[PDB]
């Protein structure tokens, strides 16, 4: 779980470290941490009537932002 | 994707519509929050007709409601169902009308008009397909069509191009106690016909009636007079919101109802109305909603049927159920009295059937009838303009203001002339030879 | 390998097609999600589905159907209800508003708007056909899109599919229980297009329907879907013989050349005889020939016109179950000793005969009964031309005060087009006049 | 309705609320008061001016007689059934 | 690992400036003491444009704050976050400003012009690959058009390459705070349109008026209107913070809005603003946001764009969001008003997407607007200027500090080429 | 041994690859980290993960591709991503401050202190490489470093590599709208450059894929991960010939010499058949016939233009699982005689079919379906003159008024080269209109 060697940008306490190569001296030094990455069968997609919270959403199928949005 | 956007305007708008808002968020299942909390799914499939999803499980009308006071509608957004509307369709004005229809078209020309019209725009654009608009009023005030021929002469520029119903409260005819009243029935027509062309014309003395004498209620006062009204308004809409075996939204009813493009009257009625202590004891079969609601007594508008023909009738009804009784409705009363059917039509009635029912009735239905016998209520505010018009005694309160007294005189020869219309298709028959 | 598209329109075409496809499915072992159960079988294979099926790699069987109609909330009937998987969610195609009773607004506003799409998938379903026999039309005369789209169709169709069998069920005004007022209007103006682009145009009235469930199924206030599950019986009948093996197996082009004699009359009378109710079928023998008899009544016809008022031209008889063709030989000779029934001096032979040995098919919560064997009946008489002369006195009756027509010309049409339209009408009660005198 | 003229009872109360658009806030507590009117059995709410944040206030349910929660609505609601520190629902 | 040092001069503008950091701390999660505790390690990801290092664990904003007197600098380090300031950084002058511009221009200024460029060239070299400036200000005051138009120049003298920035709060109409407030606006504007390349023109009606009717607030003070203004100062450049399906950085904004080298005034705009009783009410997505762009209700300069045409428009959108509901829609909006955009330019608009929302929003996005509704401000302005200088009125305190009768007219023949530019190209 | 290198040039580039490299691990074995699972079962050869990725000892697999940029913003979140492991360190370069949709900045300004470094690399994979074919570059069409780093990595690298079929993928603006104001300027100056070193440059659009995604995967409000997922599998269709075994094996130098007749009409259009959603292929039947003849309507196109109008020259066919070569002669023999489908009149063969063994990879949480069978084909027709006309006439609306000019003229680039390129894109258009009228 350490920063590739390309990778520029901000990594606290850099400046202050010497010696160690760069995925060692990243790796040796917030909960929410994402940047290294560590019902649709009772409806046809035909429909055009109104479910909640069914407006928003991709990512999925219109048959499965209804799947999302129920689930 | 067919939808309509609610314009309330007066307090009879005002004070309808919230009647009105709180049938339907009972009957699509919205609390007074503004989520569901309904038992089926039904009431849910389509209510994009009257309500918009807002983020939280939020679902908020869409009516735009309009007053020139600003205490009218602080009472509409503190009622029971009443924090549902959203602040800025709420479009108050600071100064109304009184006394004088000549102060009410020389009082405010265009202040209020322009912040309804973004309103009306914003709220009618962030949609997907416009059925059409909606509108209460009533035909009265310090103001008439006052306010109405300056406010609305902005509004009506391009307005009719789609459907746009109005249920109207037409004036009573019991007594003249507004003194110097004789004025602004006169000075209200002029466009009364060719920017609507969809009016249900509501009486309140025809809706005493039904509260008297059919719904037999003892103290009705001016709410369940409201509810009577939002029964037919539901019913107009209901095959449009719920589904149904023969469906009829609007424009098929408009269609199927509307002969000739000068014809805004629609008298309307609500058949399975009974009394608390005679429901237990009642039928509720096709036959009883329909001998209810082609009688005379179950008439939401001060004109007996048998003064006139049915140009055409609409019954749409509301239930599991069949529509041929009606069939028998001409059969006996049109072959017999000619003049209760228009026989240069050949079939008057147009039936719906929607599935899902009033709320705790099993059955209902929603009758709206152009019958000719409406010439008698443009005929009783024809002896209500004539009456005190030639004096202009006390109009020295009008005289102040007093537009040009042309457009005094030509509203009603835009209205004895609608009467005439309806003589003629009352009393013109198939063979056009022996009426000469 | 034969097989035909069936095409629906409008709520009438739509909620016949239910009805219709549901005793198609039950028909064949076909459930509502598509797929034919492992266990069970309802039969022999055959590749019987074919004629409104297509199968697919998986093992799924799917209607070669189009749901096209500009109502939303009844095709969201079917997108939400029990057979919701076995149509295409795109076969099921919707408009935004509808043609509000207006023939003029069905064919040029809105018709506009949603005839390339449904050319487009009828062109995808019909694609991968091979031997395709024809297509089949559901709708009303009395809708807006049920004869204004109605009509813009057959248009179209006519010209990307040439001469093509291509026939036509549809829903007569009634000549007094009627929905609308501007139902004289629609009728009068799609039967201007059904005559010159239906091969042949199926003729059904809601009352006489009306009348034959509530006297021979024996039940009180009869709805819209008891006509539905009758209409659908018959339309089975009518393409019976191209899935199972007969005595005398009849095609659509052998219907065509032995109903139709003349390019204009090309409206045949519908009955089907052995309607009856369960506690009253089992009790008697359900002879061949008293359903060929049953047939012939006056009060029988899916059409509110006895045949005594006209002259027979054509009869086709379609038999199910077991019928054996020496007895219909019998029921037919003794139908040509009554002088009441009257037959034209030009047709000698008169009947055209197919037998059929599947039975007809009872589905769950239906009013029919499980009979050995049943008879559908087209007639052809000069009998239909009343049921057409008092639709032009309820068209004359409001034409001639011009009421409703500024709901059609405003809607893209010009003034003439009625009085076209009356035209081909006035002609047609003339057309069927003068194949009904005797020659001398 | 003459010897409780003009005698009405007076309540503190507030509701939680969920926000949608957490911009300025996570729960919001919205202050109210609760008027019973004992000449007609009579129930209003109002809600006080606030600093430079304002809502659409002053009155929030008018002047008239709200029943009961769903559980058995025929009855309306008495003097009994108003007291500090509790639940009440008003629609 | 694009960075922009920020800078800060007036009083008004060290307040902006001041709630700006208000608005970067809380967003990247760092508290008044300069210590991160928030929970994203995409909040740190670019930290390195707008701060720095310190030992300890510790952030300081690269921020220098100017003024002439010391009742502003006091006031910012007792606030809330004044804390997080350099003490280095807060350089300033002795005597007051006195609301002139050749006060804080010509013998005030030229104190501080050595102290200023200084620590803002401290600030320039131990940065990794320079970018830009940010600059805020107004033509109202005196400090804030004198010091706030000098540095601009000394700036671009030794950085030409750069690309600088400036956020300025133009004059009012109606609220009027100095009587010599059109005075210190054109002699400033006059080097601003020559030395800028990028400015955003911002009023304070608008600013008043979007607080009353928009916002719905009884009484706004400053600091509310401060907070909007840096709700539209920050996403400019949350490109350059935060990911996304297409980035927009200062230097990408500048070449594709700026048409010509001198017409590069803009309207600022911030989309998600409602009220805290209609909050409910609104479903926030785009198809809500995209109409809340191009309408005169979320405009914070006072010239309405109605009487005029939008050269060029760019929207910078924050938050989990589809791609054509805003590409199909902002060609709609065009489509649906062909007249409020000009001709000679086929696409209107600049669309940037950026990954991060702001907090307890899970949508917003900004406007920034080109339009020639722009001359409307400055010809008003220039027939207020002409209606005092015509009658010598108040030019006795700025022709004590040594400037001719002709410094003024060369102004404004440099500043009525502005709305002859702009009317040129308007039809 | 079939080897080819892709560099990934620009901010779309980097993104387009993003998922066109997941498809390719996916379609492998190869985890996201890079590793080889033991003992796992997949459809490749032994030397099908060769063409797109390097062979260490540890089982660790290198894609063979450089992602270039001038905003180190979008290689970091690649950086820090899930393919942290799988890309080698040194592949991800990155710039110092953005390129900022100015042709003249990444060509004369950034460019040129990177390019060095760039070329540099190529060396280091191509001297690993020993039968290189060619070039696989992904890149937008209107960006600053996708238009302008893109045409100093073409002809720096035409010259060092000389002839090698160096192939090109691009987003074009051609529809109603854009994401910029000065795209147009970037669009004809990077023509110019593309239009004597590119080989086979394949065009496409953004609004062409969300109607095909809206219609065909019924999906609304697109973003664009799905639009990058789509991409990667129309490249993965090509070069799937050179990583498997197939029925007709067509290597990426049989491309170059049927899809290129003239060498100025190198401009290909492209089209995936199969755009199918997870509900329909369990509806609809799929077969050779019928997505062949789907794959040529309008409204499948990956290019917001009308080949209606424009008349086709040359299409090759990609065929992709369970095909056999008749049903693909009767398919292409079925589409020959369509009228509708217009070809030049010198050249009668017209197609060009490969049919590989392997279907296509569906990754998880995307939207297309496991289907069975696909088609890519790859159309060069006359049609995308329309494309190119009103791209021409919207740059030429705006340098009649000068607009834009000064941000380009002030580094590196001079105003003639405006014009220079301007004539060329109208001597584009006048020899690809030369080549549509019919000889005699
Ligand atoms: N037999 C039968 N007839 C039906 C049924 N439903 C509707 N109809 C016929 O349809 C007529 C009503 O008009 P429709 O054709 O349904 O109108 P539509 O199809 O909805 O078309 P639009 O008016 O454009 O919306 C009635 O007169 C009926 O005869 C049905 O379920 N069974
Ligand atoms: N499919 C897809 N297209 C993208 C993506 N990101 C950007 N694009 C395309 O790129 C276009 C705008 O990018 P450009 O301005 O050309 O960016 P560029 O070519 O990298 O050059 P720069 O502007 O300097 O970044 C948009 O119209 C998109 O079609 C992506 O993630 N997926
Ligand atoms: N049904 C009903 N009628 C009302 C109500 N308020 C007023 N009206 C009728 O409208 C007439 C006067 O109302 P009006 O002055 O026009 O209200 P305005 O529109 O606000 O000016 C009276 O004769 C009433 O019968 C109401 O709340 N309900
Ligand atoms: N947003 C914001 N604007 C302010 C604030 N204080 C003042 N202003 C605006 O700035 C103007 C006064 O600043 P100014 O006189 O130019 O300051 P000076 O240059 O130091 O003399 C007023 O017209 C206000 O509209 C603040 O705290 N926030
Ligand atoms: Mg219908
Ligand atoms: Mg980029």
């Amino acid at each position: 779980p350490h920063y590739i060697p390309g990778y520029t940008g901000h990594c606290p306490l850099l400046r202050f470290s010497m010696g160690q190569t760069y995925g060692q001296m990243t790796g040796q030094l917030p909960p929410a941490h994402r940047t290294l990455l560590p019902l649709s069968s009772s409806m046809v997609p035909g429909y055009t009537g109104f479910v909640p919270q069914a407006q928003f959403i991709f990512a999925k199928n219109c048959s499965q932002v209804w799947a999302e949005a129920l689930n | 994707m067919r939808e309509i956007v609610h314009l309330q305007a007066g307090q009879c708008g005002n004070q309808i519509g919230a009647k009105f808002w709180e049938v339907i968020s009972d009957e699509h299942g919205i609390d007074p929050t503004g989520t569901y909390h309904g038992d089926s799914d039904l009431q849910l499939e389509r209510i994009n007709v009257y309500y918009n999803e807002a983020t939280g499980g939020k679902y908020v009308p869409r009516a735009v409601l309009v007053d020139l006071e600003p205490g009218t509608m602080d009472s509409v957004r503190s009622g029971p169902f009443g924090q549902i509307f959203r602040p800025d369709n709420f479009v108050f004005g600071q100064s109304g009308a009184g006394n004088n229809w000549a102060k009410g078209h020389y009082t405010e020309g265009a202040e209020l008009v322009d912040s309804v019209l973004d309103v009306v725009r914003k709220e009618a654009e962030s949609c997907d397909c416009l059925q059409g608009f909606q509108l209460t009023h009533s035909l009265g005030g310090g103001t008439g069509s006052g306010m109405g021929t300056l406010l609305i002469s902005k509004i009506r520029e391009e307005y009719p191009d789609r459907i746009m119903n109005t249920f109207s409260v037409v004036p009573s005819p019991k007594v003249s106690d507004t003194v110097v009243e004789p004025y602004n029935a006169t000075l209200s027509v002029h466009q009364l016909v060719e920017n609507t062309d969809e009016t249900y014309c509501i009486d309140n003395e025809a809706l005493y009636d039904i509260c008297f004498r059919t719904l037999k209620l003892t103290t009705p006062t001016y709410g369940d007079l409201n509810h009577l009204v939002s029964a037919t308004m539901s019913g107009v809409t209901t095959c449009l919101r719920f589904p149904g075996q023969l469906n009829a939204d609007l424009r098929k009813l408009a269609v199927n109802m509307v002969p000739f493009p000068r014809l805004h009257f629609f008298m309307p009625g609500f058949a399975p109305l009974t009394s608390r202590g005679s429901q237990q004891y009642r039928a509720l079969t096709v036959p009883e909603l329909t001998q209810q609601m082609f009688d005379a007594k179950n008439m939401m508008a001060a004109c007996d049927p048998r003064h006139g023909r049915y140009l055409t009738v609409a019954a749409v009804f509301r239930g599991r159920m069949s529509m041929k009784e009606v069939d028998e409705q001409m059969l006996n009363v049109q072959n017999k009295n000619s003049s209760y059917f228009v026989e240069w039509i050949p079939n008057n009635v147009k039936t719906a059937v929607c599935d899902i029912p009033p709320r705790g009735l099993k059955m209902s239905a929603t009758f709206i009838g152009n019958s000719t016998a409406i010439q008698e209520l443009f005929k009783r505010i024809s002896e209500q303009f004539t009456a005190m018009f030639r004096r202009k005694a006390f109009l020295h309160w009008y005289t102040g203001e007093g537009m040009d007294e042309m457009e005094f005189t030509e509203a009603e020869s835009n209205m004895n002339d609608l009467v005439s219309e309806y003589q003629q298709y009352q009393d013109a028959t198939a063979e056009e030879e022996g009426e000469f | 390998m034969r097989e035909c598209i069936s095409v629906h329109v409008g709520q009438a075409g739509v909620q016949i097609g239910n009805a219709c496809w549901e005793l198609y499915c039950l028909e064949h072992g076909i459930q509502p999600d598509g797929q034919m159960p492992s266990d069970k079988t309802i039969g022999g294979g055959d590749d019987s589905f074919n004629t409104f099926f297509s199968e697919t790699g998986a093992g799924k069987h799917v209607p070669r159907a189009v749901f096209v109609d500009l109502e939303p909330t009844v095709i969201d009937e079917v997108r939400t209800g029990t057979y919701r998987q076995l149509f295409h969610p795109e076969q099921l195609i919707t408009g935004k508003e509808d043609a509000a009773n207006n023939y003029a607004r069905g064919h040029y506003t809105i018709g506009k708007e949603l005839i390339d799409l449904v050319l487009d998938r009828i062109r995808k379903l019909a694609d991968q056909c091979t031997g395709l026999q024809g297509f089949l039309i559901f709708h009303s005369f009395g809708g807006g899109t049920g004869s204004g789209f109605t009509s813009l169709l057959m248009e179209r169709l006519s010209v990307d599919y040439g001469k093509k069998s291509k026939l036509e069920f549809s829903i007569y005004p009634a000549p007094q229980v009627s929905t609308a007022v501007v139902e004289p209007y629609n009728s009068i103006l799609t039967t201007h297009t059904t005559l010159e682009h239906s091969d042949c145009a199926f003729m059904v009235d809601n009352e006489a329907i009306y009348d034959i469930c509530r006297r021979n199924l024996d039940i009180e206030r009869p709805t819209y879907t008891n006509l539905n599950r009758l209409i659908g019986q018959i339309v089975s009948s009518i393409t019976a013989s191209l899935r199972f093996d007969g005595a005398l197996n009849v095609d659509l082009t052998e219907f065509q050349t032995n109903l139709v004699p003349y390019p204009r009359i090309h409206f045949p009378l519908a009955t089907y005889a052995p309607v009856i109710s369960a506690e009253k079928a089992y009790h008697e023998q359900l002879s061949v020939a008293e359903i060929t008899n049953a047939c012939f009544e006056p009060a029988n016809q899916m059409v509110k016109c006895d045949p005594r008022h006209g002259k027979y031209m054509a009869c086709c008889l379609l038999y199910r179950g077991d019928v054996v063709p020496k007895d219909v030989n019998a029921a037919i000779a003794t139908i040509k000793t009554k002088r009441t029934i009257q037959f034209v001096d030009w047709c000698p032979t008169g009947f055209k005969v197919g037998i059929n040995y599947q039975p007809p098919t009872v589905v769950p919560g239906g009013d029919l009964a499980k009979v050995q064997r049943a008879v559908c009946m087209l007639s052809n008489t000069t009998a239909i031309a009343e049921a057409w002369a008092r639709l032009d006195h309820k068209f004359d009756l409001m034409y001639a005060k011009r009421a409703f027509v500024h709901w059609y010309v405003g809607e893209g049409m010009e003034e003439g087009e009625f009085s076209e339209a009356r035209e081909d009408m006035a002609a047609l009660e003339k057309d069927y006049e003068e194949v009904g005198m005797d020659s001398v | 309705w003459v010897a409780f003229d003009k005698q009405v009872l007076s309540f503190d109360a507030y509701l939680e609320d969920e926000v949608p658009d957490k911009s300025q806030e996570n729960y919001r507590i919205r202050r109210y008061k609760i008027y019973f009117y004992l000449e007609d059995d009579t129930v209003e709410v109002n809600e006080p001016v606030l600093q430079n944040s304002g809502l659409p206030q002053g009155i929030f349910i008018r002047r008239h007689r709200i029943s009961l929660p769903p559980p058995n609505e025929d009855q309306f609601y008495t003097v009994h059934h108003f007291n500090v520190n509790t639940d009440i629902v008003f629609y």
